[PDB]
């Protein structure tokens, strides 16, 4: 058939926004809010060598160029958040899984939600755990977020729910600012 | 509920107003239909006595709030449809700041399959070249909320809101509405918790009508009442949204 397209077979979909934000935070090296061609090639170079398939850098440039042509919606040379969510095959917003008005059913759902975004099992949301939650939460109230806004968004969210002012969102803090027991 | 049952589909509407404002007598006949499922009202009004002595926007409020869309978790608060088909009395005093005042009494009831609004209006103390009798108001309407409170005393509801009517000047004429609603035919009605009605009105003209007239499109919806976790996640998101838009 065709060279390339290997990457889609290599791509297993992502269930969680936290892991998407880790990849996004990792390859936006200049913190510009978008993914350049140079940065995308860095991402593809690492993705391939973890699978130990081997690629001369000539066709790494070629496949990077092919991926920009396909997923750069407005041909500005920059992939934004949703341009990369397509690449990494991020699935439907996790928060859409949820009528429960009881006080104990809401605590049950809050546990499932906080468990989803606390990948680190520390009991507090930190780093790309905040971003993943912020992305899924903001896309319930407005069209979609820009990569430049998420540094603004995290700052705002912490000033809302960081009661002890330590820089991370403990379980109790997120429960309290959602209005829960 | 049977009252709530009467507004399932499209209901034809008839409106008849007979008014007395600073001596000038006039009458208005209104035809149209209402769709409560969407909180929609299309109506055409015609002055049968020739030229109208007051501007049309000053009559929109008086010229049938039973066609408001009540979100189904607010149906308990739908008072205007709980008084049907026997209907209710709507009494208003409308104070125009630095001008006169209308006092209206109206019966809104079902006469067959047609919803009917018959109104007597008395306007007094107006100023002959205030914005009302001088016809200085702009032909449009401004959306606003209509605040509803229960009145256990009179087995009805007290309602209060201010409308603002633009003038050519860029000025604004303030009208202070005070109104009470009481069942005509006695019976069990629903007295609601404090809430408001979001209403917007568009005013047009039929190109083929030479009589003084007003074509009216209206949308009314109930809100202001309150749950699950995602809605708490939503209002946390709306508050985050609000904060980001400030620092910009
Ligand atoms: C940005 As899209 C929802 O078309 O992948
Ligand atoms: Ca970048
Ligand atoms: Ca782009
Ligand atoms: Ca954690
Ligand atoms: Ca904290």
């Amino acid at each position: 058939d065709e060279n390339f397209l290997l990457f889609f077979r290599l791509e297993t979909p992502l269930d969680n926004s936290v892991e998407f934000m880790q990849i996004w935070r990792k390859y936006d090296a200049d913190s510009s809010g978008f993914i350049s061609a140079a940065e995308l090639c860095n991402f593809l170079r690492d993705l391939f060598l973890h699978h130990k398939k081997n690629i001369s850098e000539a066709e790494l440039e070629e496949y990077t160029s092919t991926m920009m042509k396909i997923f750069d919606k407005n041909k500005d040379g920059r992939l934004d958040l949703n341009d990369l969510a397509r690449i990494l095959a991020l699935q439907e917003n996790f928060l859409l899984q949820f009528d429960a008005s009881s006080t104990e059913e809401r605590k049950r759902d809050f546990e499932k939600i906080f468990a989803h975004y606390d990948v680190s099992k520390t009991g507090a949301l930190e780093g790309p755990e905040v971003d993943g939650f912020v992305k899924d939460m903001m896309e319930l109230v407005q069209p979609s977020i820009s990569g430049v806004d998420l540094d603004k968004f995290r700052e705002i969210l912490l000033r809302h729910c960081d009661v002890n002012k330590d820089g991370k969102i403990q379980k109790s803090e997120l429960a309290l600012c959602l209005g829960l027991k | 509920s049977k009252g709530e049952e009467l507004f399932t589909g499209v209901v034809p509407i008839l409106v008849e107003l007979d008014g007395d404002v600073n001596g000038h007598k006039f009458s208005v006949s209104g035809e149209g239909e209402g769709d409560a499922t969407y909180g929609k009202l299309t109506l055409k009004f015609i002055c049968t006595t020739g030229k109208l002595p007051v501007p049309w926007p000053t009559l929109v409020t008086t010229l049938v709030q039973c066609f408001s869309r009540y979100p189904d978790h607010m149906k308990r608060h739908d008072f205007f449809k709980s008084a049907m088909p026997e209907g209710y009395v709507q009494e208003r005093t409308i104070f125009f700041k630095d001008d006169g005042n209308y006092k209206t009494r109206a019966e809104v009831k079902f006469e067959g399959d047609t919803l009917v609004n018959r109104i007597e209006l008395k306007g007094i103390d107006f100023k002959e070249d205030g914005n009302i009798l001088g016809h200085k108001l702009e032909y449009n309407y401004n959306s606003h909320n209509v605040y509803i409170m229960a009145d256990k005393q009179k087995n009805g509801i007290k309602v209060n809101f201010k409308t603002r009517h633009n003038i050519e000047d860029g000025s604004v004429q303030l009208a202070d509405h005070y109104q009470q609603n009481t069942p005509i035919g006695d019976g069990p009605v629903l007295l609601p918790d404090n809430h408001y009605l979001s209403t917007q009105s568009a005013l047009s003209k039929d190109p083929n009508e030479k009589r003084d007239h007003m074509v009216l499109l209206e949308f009314v919806t109930a809100a202001g009442t309150m749950q699950n976790l995602r809605e708490e996640i939503k209002q946390l998101g709306r508050e985050v949204r609000a904060q980001l838009k400030a620092i910009e």
